[PDB]
């Protein structure tokens, strides 16, 4: 850890000490988090065990890359690679002129493609948020902040309880669901891409039941015909109220009918009938910015 | 050959060479002890065997008990010289690192120092799983030997809708076949085979080679060396019987199979050997 000189601290949260450090032979700028293990009683913390083997498996233009794994003296370094924005700051610079749809295209197709990536790889991120969604100075966007993802066994067991920021957690896991897999991703993709759209969160809210209230008032109280087995899932009420599935023409003004239909996929309320993120890239939304490969049938 | 069913998620053979391809990035070497002249094959089965017993005590799950497993063999394969009274420590913090990776809420640090009988303390388990992590190159996720059969569990048991990410299958008769590859693992040898092969073929012996081959995508041809290796071991268990499935306290029962057991075992180890 010698060649290395902190420049500024990106921040502390729940990933841990970020720094922004940079290399004084090679020039190179890389982020720095460190990890105080004279403070760890348990040694090693399971979420940085986790995100270090999972990330030294998921090697992928699309994911922030972990370069290098440092024990030094009674501290762990990661070194990772150095974005300089996050999409949430990147969000609000452009709140006043818009987001070109575009650019929101090209992000969300590159998104897609890391979260296929890592859903081929059995790896599921459940913390997809604009905060954890990182842009450089070329057009592109990364998927960063693996902490708390999981890799998911084929099949499933029942895993960890109450995962993703509430603004993006997908409903099934608002209302309790046994098991979960790919599927809570692409709901927050999907309020990432109209909170792209319209500049503002899709659905903003502050507890649990707020959430999912604000989620019905959106896209209509789910029965059992738009998903099957709501009805007996453990935190559902019949008390709930009934409201109405509103046009998409009036939740994302600016999206064109591609859009729209790309994005009600993302946001179906059946976790088994949400569009996957492979299916995603292949929608006639990106029609103009990829082509198909030809398909072996055999 | 690939069994898995048309994924809506990724591409079925796109998942399953990724599987397979991750298969070459974890090396297993069955005669890695020749790196450590004064161990013997047996105190590996009697480690091994301990840390069943440590996983059933505080509920842990199968999973995590495989990993420590193949935490412990292949950092082995990276040391040279190991001493008898090392090896509880190694083994203890592979179980360490493991219930940390695959448990909602593991057990605590010092409960790990404490199943030891005061023999490894608490910072010793630090120090040795920061060794443990650091030799095998942060490689923790491998693909356990109980992972497979889970797989071929699910594929066994797909209905013609086919979800093959929500469990459903037999918790009886997982678990027989998990006792049978329970046993095998004890014995230093199966690591000549890989870990898909070991799970396959333990399947077979509890079912066909037709049924084996739809769950698997492995030829007869494949597993008959190390079907043919299992023999003893096969036999061991269906003399004795099959297992029962068990209740744990606090554990639900649609997730009661997933809980690792012990039998005494051991001497079933060695009535294989003849
Ligand atoms: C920090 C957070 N969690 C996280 O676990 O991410 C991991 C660990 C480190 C890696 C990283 C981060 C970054 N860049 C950024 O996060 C954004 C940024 C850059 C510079 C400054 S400045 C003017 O110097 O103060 C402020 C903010 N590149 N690589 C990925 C939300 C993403």
């Amino acid at each position: 850890m010698e060649n290395f000189q902190k420049v500024e601290k990106i921040g502390e949260g729940t990933y841990g000490v970020v720094y922004k450090a940079r290399n004084k032979l090679t020039g190179e700028v890389v982020a720095l988090k460190k990890i105080r293990l004279d403070t760890e009683t348990e040694g090693v913390p399971s979420t940085a065990i986790r995100e270090i083997s999972l990330l030294k498996e998921l090697n992928h233009p699309n994911i922030v890359k972990l370069l290098d794994v440092i024990h030094t003296e009674n501290k762990l370094y990661l070194v990772f690679e150095f974005l300089h924005q996050d999409l949430k700051k990147f969000m609000d610079a452009s709140a006043l002129t818009g987001i070109p749809l575009p650019l929101i295209k090209s992000y969300l197709f590159q998104l897609l493609q890391g979260l296929a990536f890592c859903h081929s790889h059995r790896v599921l991120h459940r913390d997809l948020k604009p905060q954890n969604l990182l842009i450089n100075t070329e057009g592109a966007i990364k998927l960063a902040d693996f902490g708390l993802a999981r890799a998911f066994g084929v099949p499933v067991r029942t895993y960890t309880h109450e995962v993703v920021t509430l603004w993006y957690r997908a409903p099934e896991i608002l209302l309790g669901c046994k098991y979960y897999s790919t599927a809570v991703d692409i709901w927050s993709l999907g309020c990432i891409f109209a909170e792209m759209v319209t500049r503002r969160a899709l659905f903003p809210g502050d507890s649990e039941i707020d959430q999912l209230f604000r989620i019905f008032r959106t896209l209509g109280t789910p029965d059992e015909v738009v998903w099957p087995g709501v009805t007996s899932m453990p935190d559902y009420k019949p008390s709930f109220p009934k409201w109405a599935r509103q046009d998409f023409s009036k939740v994302v003004p600016p999206l064109d009918e591609d859009g729209r239909s790309l994005l009600s996929q993302m946001l179906h309320y059946d976790p088994n009938k949400r569009i996957s993120a492979k299916a995603a890239l292949a929608h006639p939304f990106f029609q103009d910015v990829t082509k198909p490969v030809p398909h072996l049938r055999l | 050959g690939s069994p898995l069913p048309v994924l809506s998620w990724a591409n079925r053979e796109e998942v399953w060479k990724i599987m397979l391809n991750k298969e070459k990035t974890y090396l297993r070497d069955q005669h890695f002890l020749e790196q450590h002249p004064l161990l013997q094959p047996k105190m590996r089965a009697i480690l091994l065997d301990w840390l069943m017993e440590v996983c059933e005590v505080y509920k842990l799950h199968r999973e995590t008990f495989y990993l420590a497993q193949d935490f412990f063999d292949r950092y082995m394969a990276t040391q040279e010289n190991v001493v008898k009274t090392l090896l509880q420590l190694i083994g203890i913090s592979s179980l360490f690192i493991a219930a940390k990776l695959e448990e909602i809420y593991p057990p605590k640090l010092h409960q790990f120092a404490y199943v030891t009988d005061g023999a490894c303390s608490g910072d010793e388990i630090l120090t040795m799983e920061l060794m443990i992590m650091k030799a095998l190159k942060w490689r923790l996720s491998p693909l356990t030997i109980v992972s497979w059969l889970n797989v071929y569990m699910q594929v066994a048991y797909l209905n013609d809708l086919h979800e093959v990410l929500l469990p459903q299958y037999p918790q009886q008769i997982f678990i027989q076949i998990a006792e049978l590859l329970d046993l095998c693992v004890l014995d230093v040898d199966c690591l000549e085979f890989p870990y898909g092969i070991l799970a396959a073929s333990a399947l077979y012996h509890f079912s066909s080679s037709e049924l084996m081959q739809k769950v698997s995508g492995y030829q007869w041809c494949d597993i008959e060396n190390c079907v043919k290796w299992m023999v003893p071991f096969a036999m061991v268990i269906r003399e004795t019987g099959s297992s029962k499935l068990k209740h744990f306290r606090g554990v639900a029962d649609e997730d009661a199979h997933n809980i690792q057991t012990h039998r005494d075992s051991l001497d079933l180890l060695d009535k294989a050997r003849a």
